[PDB]
RNA sequence: UUACU
């Protein structure tokens, strides 16, 4: 007490009385404003110091805790900080301090009256300081800051760490916190008006640095150098200073890798296994040593001199390639706090989406054909930058016209007009004349098409939406500045769709039109891991800077020729509101109109290409309606990922045709373009590759693009994932644990813990200490995510309290006039943080009866039905096999409180809140709307998919809802009833049904055990003879193949003992998601693939029937079947487990690799799947218990009922 | 007893699997006598020597 | 109050 003298802070594990201490302290420290203020701010902790330590390496470092006077007493408002023009039309152009300058809370005030533009300015700058500063992911702002600072007590066992001194000196006023947030009234309301305006961001910076201290990236003395740099950024503008440091403060490793010089690295093979290690001497070549002199001058003056002195030690002291990796991830977390950079978007309209013209103008095509209006129909390039691009691209127009021919587009329209979002419109007067139900539905894309289903074949539909202005959606990232993107309505989305479908088929044609991120694991980098491992290579990785701006309308035209020249050779009838007809076409070098025959693709593309309006128009609370000056790329259209992929593919590949055209070689190997991130690979002498590396820059420089500049020997980046030397560097700070800003799919639920488990698994190979990150995710799982607030009604409030207080304490809340619902919040005990259905989080070692403790669950622990074994693991599984019993200890589960958590599981609150929303909406109003949707499409025999889904279920077994087609017409409507709210009349019958669920399950509870589990109760016994260590472990012994895979760690040894990554599994999974919406982690759940396999393995003669429930085409059918037949070696449907490929990057997918590690005495092989089921037993317990693996080989013993259960 | 710190025993399995070679024996000087390295005990302790 | 891959 408090949390640094606990028995858990010493061991660090769950003794039977130590778990009652952590329950008592965190629940006390949760639901008090006061207790929290005790814990962060006792007077017993000294002020710290002239501190000294060792900056994450062998050497030592000292630094002083300095706080500037711009934070301890900030200035006044200075209204020349956010000036206007001569009119009040927009902010002054070229203004600096575009973000929220630190000015001391008090000074903003309104003076004058509710009009006269400047009042709406000070009112909206108040929305910047009070509303747009908080973005707390799980809990409120103060519970989250206490979650590091409590976990940072428990891990380091003391309170002499100097992060709490920044907690004390930056804010302490002796009665109460300087500021809190309301939730109900939605703003941060202050309690000291003299405190800095910028401080609610400094919670999240103290949050993130303590996350980095816990991760092991930064030590204690290094976080001094961190925190001083952040407060130095806060002198004038905390983010405007950070965005200039963001470029300099991480470009410095190319000097330190140069100075290290000769560095011994692993190498990879073509099929990404480690085959060798070589010592390859990193001295970056002569022409980037000239970029060191120019860059180190900018390092000297733009940076804080102690942050600069930390960098200049990392150039000089670094001795291995591992050593630069230590400083680089640690200097990277000094330049970021993970806070998403949020201001009012009128400030960032000038910075983000204003079009720039970098130097050259791009000239126009020779228009060859034009219809009755003089506009571009067919056009060809003449000796420009585009003629380089169409030298490569125009060859594809003869093949894509048979792939863009052979889709039938009206079908692919309704499948791309999934993902319910917005149309721009607020429907209007005709929202009354469609219905009051479909009034509230009217946000989704699939619904705003259904309301206007009649207009889809008229050509005046698209003409009446040129009149509709495009509205600016804003969305922000982790380190980029506040960015805007254009939310197009359904008709401006329509014209961009045929350029999206044409530019999509170049992806299957050309490898180098490249990788979508379905792998999650090593195959997203297994390209970059190979070419860096090679000899005589220089690697360039190009970002252009800003690539929304740059695309003027003329640069946009290079994609327009490629989309036209496909559509002429093709034959698409009708497409939409068109039809293949007989147009008057001017043929340049003819006098006189000669009528060609045009198809609908042709017409549509010409119209869209001609007509293009680009401006985004944002309605302001300050100004009237600010409109972006057009000529940007309105990045939401349909083709916002293909227009920057197909373009840059034409410019760089087209270069090596033009260089080959005039007697120079090409000397370029594979290039991976996901727009805008260009990444090409060169080979030859150090002079030949550079003669090509300039021209790839210089043609992009003369295309009107600002390529930033990046290249090196042994350095390469793509999709914000650094690969170097054949090792993977992390970028840990981009996963901010504690900032969301989504305002969409917020959980304080079971689903709020899934949002922790997915982000905790993002950081398992970006961390230097994954055990410490498990300590951090536990207390933030404990302290923050603890309380579920529910509005009952009064009569049921009495017995809702009495029934649930039997097991776990439920908070009660003070009674209400004249709203008739009291609030009350349940307290969700710490066992629920470990449950299979609740929080699926890996545990600490518990106590058995005697008690010899369980195994400490590591970061590689798989989730779903495995956390139900942890319940049996407490009951001494080895003992159970001794007495031959499936019996269970109700004493030990009730003592910790496992029994009080599975009640909360069985109450099933989440789908019950979904059931009442499913209860209220009439399915008759949905069906008339959704019959009109299938009128646009197929046309007929989407009915045969509903028939195939229903024929399959009544003959066999349930194939569930989202997957099969016309239900996933119906399910795509449903999400707006899911969206448009919980509100109070529906919320009063939430409590009536839940209280009926309560009084049934409280009336008695015992742990419900199923016949479907025998099927844990197996325990491994350690022996005295060691494993072999898989000779690629000698190669990755040095140096630091990932961050946590340092020599003699848990992740390295798991990559050594468990071993390997096959190519054979996750190529077919990389082949599966090319069907079904690929661009990210795609973790193995995949409700097509698991549901189809449970029919394939046990059951399938029916498997003809639910392929047309997918409406899987014959090609699409071929992908899935090859993955089903390979997923029949391993493993079982009967025993469920889930991990993510983000959780185990280089570790193997297969339980086949773990059967090498555990002998099974072969009297246990007792069923036909039973060899394939014992592998998962051998697979998981190695990954679960890896922190207690000496390198012995464990052996399996079984309960005879587990032998008896699988016999059947 | 001792048993040392399973990180330091995980590198024990890595050590005794991937052994290497050392100990060059050359020094190597001129000796104009007989370079004696070993001694020989007598084969039969039989006689006292009063 | 809210976009596409
Ligand atoms: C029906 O019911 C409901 C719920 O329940 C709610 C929620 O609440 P909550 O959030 O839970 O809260 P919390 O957060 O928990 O808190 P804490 O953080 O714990 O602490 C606190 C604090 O807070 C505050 N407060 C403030 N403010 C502002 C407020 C408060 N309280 C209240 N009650 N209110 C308000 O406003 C303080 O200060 C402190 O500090 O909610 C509900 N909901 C609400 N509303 C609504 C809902 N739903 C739907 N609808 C509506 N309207
Ligand atoms: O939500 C998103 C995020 C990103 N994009 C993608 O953004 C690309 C354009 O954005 P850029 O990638 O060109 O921005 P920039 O790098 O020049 O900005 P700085 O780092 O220099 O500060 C587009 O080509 C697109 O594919 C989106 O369309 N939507
Ligand atoms: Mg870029
Ligand atoms: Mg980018």
């Amino acid at each position: 007490t408090k949390l640094h003298n606990t028995i858990f802070s010493e061991t660090r594990k769950f003794t039977r009385e130590s778990f009652k201490e952590i329950e008592h302290l965190t629940a006390r420290l949760a639901n008090d404003r006061v207790a929290r203020h005790d814990f962060l701010f006792n007077t017993s902790i000294v002020l710290i110091s002239d501190y000294s330590g060792e900056d994450s390496n062998g050497n030592q470092l000292q630094a002083t805790i300095t706080i500037p006077n711009e934070i301890i007493n900030p200035k006044e408002y200075d209204p020349s900080d956010y000036p206007l023009a001569e009119d009040e039309s927009f902010f002054k152009q070229g203004h600096k301090y575009d973000y929220l300058v630190t000015f001391r809370a008090g000074s903003l005030t309104n003076t004058y009256e509710p009009k006269t533009k400047m009042y709406k300015l000070h009112a909206a700058l108040d929305k910047l300081m009070h509303v747009k500063q908080r973005k707390s992911r799980f809990a409120d702002l103060w519970r989250e800051l206490c979650a590091v600072i409590a976990s940072l007590d428990v891990w380091y066992q003391t309170t002499n760490y100097p992060l709490r001194t920044y907690v004390k000196l930056l804010f302490h006023k002796g009665d109460e916190f300087p500021f809190y947030e309301s939730p109900s009234q939605d703003r941060i309301i202050f309690n000291d008006k003299s405190v800095a305006s910028i401080l609610p961001t400094f919670v999240y910076t103290c949050c993130q640095v303590g996350t980095a201290i816990m991760s092991g990236i930064l030590t204690h003395v290094e976080s001094i150098v961190a925190m001083n740099h952040f407060l130095h950024c806060a002198k004038d503008s905390y983010i405007d200073e950070k965005l200039k440091i963001k470029g300099i403060g991480r470009s410095w490793y190319q000097e330190a890798l140069h100075n290290v010089c000769q560095a011994t690295v692993p190498v990879w093979s073509q099929f990404n296994e480690v085959i060798g290690h070589r010592t390859k001497s990193t001295s970056e070549p002569h022409f980037v040593s000239s970029t060191f002199i120019s860059l180190r001058a900018k390092r000297a003056e733009l940076l804080y001199p102690e942050f600069n002195a930390y960098i200049n030690r990392a150039i000089q002291l670094s001795k291995t390639q591992n050593d630069v990796a230590n400083y680089y991830a640690a200097c990277r977390a000094m330049t970021n706090d993970g806070t998403f950079l949020a201001t009012l978007t009128e400030l960032s309209l000038d910075a983000a989406v204003f079009p720039r013209i970098e130097q050259h103008l791009v000239t126009r095509p020779a228009v060859l054909m034009s219809n009755t209006r003089h506009e571009s129909l067919k056009q060809k390039y003449t000796n420009g930058v585009g003629s380089i691009a169409q030298s490569y691209l125009s060859s594809f127009t003869d093949e894509i016209a048979k792939r863009v021919n052979g889709r039938h587009h009206d079908e692919a329209w309704l499948n791309f007009l999934t993902t319910s979002s917005p149309g721009r419109k607020l429907t209007e007067i005709e929202k009354l004349e469609v219905g009051g139900d479909v009034a509230a539905w009217s946000n989704s894309r699939i619904v705003m098409q259904a309301v206007f289903a009649r207009e889809y074949r008229t050509p005046e539909r698209i003409f009446k939406s040129l009149k509709a202005p495009i509205k600016l959606v804003e969305r922000q990232q982790s380190d980029r500045r506040q960015r805007a993107i254009s939310g197009l309505d359904n008709d401006r989305l329509f014209l961009s769709f045929m350029p999206y479908t044409i530019g999509k088929q170049i992806y299957e044609l050309n490898d180098n039109a490249a990788q979508g991120k379905q792998a999650g694991n090593a195959f997203d980098i297994g390209e970059m891991l190979y070419w860096t491992s090679q000899r005589n290579v220089l690697l360039s990785s190009i970002d252009v800077a800003g690539m929304d701006a740059s695309v003027t309308t003329n640069t946009k035209d290079i994609y327009n020729t490629f989309v036209l020249d496909v559509a002429s050779k093709c034959t698409v009838p009708r497409f939409g509101p068109y039809y293949a007809k007989n147009m008057e076409v001017f043929e340049a070098g003819n006098r006189q109109s000669q009528v060609r025959y045009v198809n609908a693709a042709w017409q549509a593309c010409a119209l869209e290409a001609a007509n293009s309006q680009t401006s985004t128009s944002y309605e302001s609370e300050i100004f009237g309606q600010v409109k972006n000056a057009e000529g940007t790329y309105p990045s939401g259209r349909a083709d916002t990922s293909t227009h920057h992929t197909v373009l840059l593919q034409g410019l760089v590949r087209g270069n090596e045709l033009k260089r080959a055209s005039d007697g120079k070689n090409s000397c370029l190997a594979t290039i991976k373009i996901l727009g805008d991130d260009i990444m090409e690979i060169f080979q030859g002498s150090e002079s030949d590759t550079y003669d090509h590396a300039v021209s790839n820059a210089s043609i992009l420089n003369e295309s009107g693009f600002a390529t930033t500049a990046e290249l090196s020997q042994n350095s390469i980046v793509l999709l914000q994932q650094l690969v170097v030397n054949g090792t993977f560097w992390g970028f840990a700070d981009r996963i901010s644990l504690w900032t969301r800003e989504d305002t969409k799919d917020i959980g304080r639920l079971n689903l709020a813990m899934m949002e922790l488990n997915a982000l905790i698994d993002d950081l398992v190979f970006r961390v230097r200490r994954p055990e410490g990150l498990k300590m951090l995710g536990f207390f933030c799982g404990a302290i923050c995510l603890r309380r579920f607030t529910l509005s009952v009604d009064n009569k049921l409030y009495d017995s809702t309290y009495n029934n649930l207080s039997k097991y776990m304490t439920l908070t009660k809340y003070d009674k209400n006039p004249d709203s008739d619902s009291t609030l009350m919040s349940l307290i969700l005990p710490l066992a629920w943080l470990f449950m299979p259905r609740g929080g699926e989080y890996p545990a600490y070692p518990f106590e058995r009866r005697d008690g010899t403790f369980t195994e400490d669950e590591s970061m590689f622990t798989a989730r779903g039905a495995y956390k139900r074994r942890l319940l049996y693991d407490v009951s001494n599984i080895g003992e159970m096999i001794q007495q031959n019993s499936m019996a269970l200890d109700d004493d030990l589960l009730h003592e910790y409180g496992f029994t009080g958590a599975l009640l909360l599981i069985d109450l099933n609150i989440l789908d019950l809140i979904d059931e009442v929303k499913k209860e209220d909406i009439s399915p008759v109003k949905v069906s008339e709307l959704a019959t009109s949707l299938e009128q646009l499409g197929k046309l007929g025999e989407r009915e045969k998919s509903r028939r195939a889904a229903s024929d399959l279920k009544i003959r066999g077994h349930a194939l569930s809802n989202d997957i099969v087609y016309g239900y996933g017409l119906q399910e795509k409507i449903q999400k707006s009833a899911m969206a448009t709210k919980e509100t109070t009349v529906q919320s009063k019958r939430v409590s009536s049904r839940l209280h009926d669920v309560i009084v049934a399950k409280t009336r008695d509870y015992k742990i419900s055990t199923i016949p479907a589990d025998a099927l844990h109760l197996h325990e491994f016994e350690v022996e005295d003879v060691t494993v072999d260590l898989l000779p690629h472990a000698k190669h990755t012994s040095y140096s630091s193949l990932a961050y946590n895979m340092s020599f003699g760690s848990d992740g390295w040894f798991a990559f050594a003992l468990l071993g390997g990554l096959d190519r054979s599994a996750n190529l077919l999974r990389l082949d599966v998601a090319s069907i079904r919406g690929n661009y990210h982690k795609f973790s193995y759940d995949d409700p097509v693939f698991k549901q189809g396999y449970k029919i394939y393995k046990s059951d399938a003669t029916l498997l003809n029937d639910f392929f047309t429930a997918i409406s899987a085409g014959p090609k699409e059918q071929g992908i899935l079947l090859r993955a089903f037949a390979y997923y029949s070696l391993y493993g079982n449907v009967e025993y469920h487990y889930v991990l993510s490929p983000r959780q185990l990057f280089f570790l193997s997918d297969n339980p086949v690799s773990a059967e090498r590690l555990v002998r099974i005495p072969p009297k246990y092989y007792v069923s036909t799947q039973c060899r394939a089921l014992y592998n998962i037993f051998s697979y998981l317990h190695i990954l679960r218990s890896i922190a207690n693996n000496r390198g012995k080989r464990l052996k399996m013993v079984l309960h005879p009922g587990l032998i008896a259960y699988v016999r059947g | 007893k001792k048993p040392p710190t399973v990180v330091q025993s995980r590198t024990d399995v890595f050590n005794e699997q991937f052994a290497n070679e050392a100990l060059h024996p050359m020094t190597k000087v001129i000796f104009n006598g007989l370079d004696v390295n070993t001694e020989v005990q007598p084969l039969s302790d039989d006689f006292k020597q009063i």
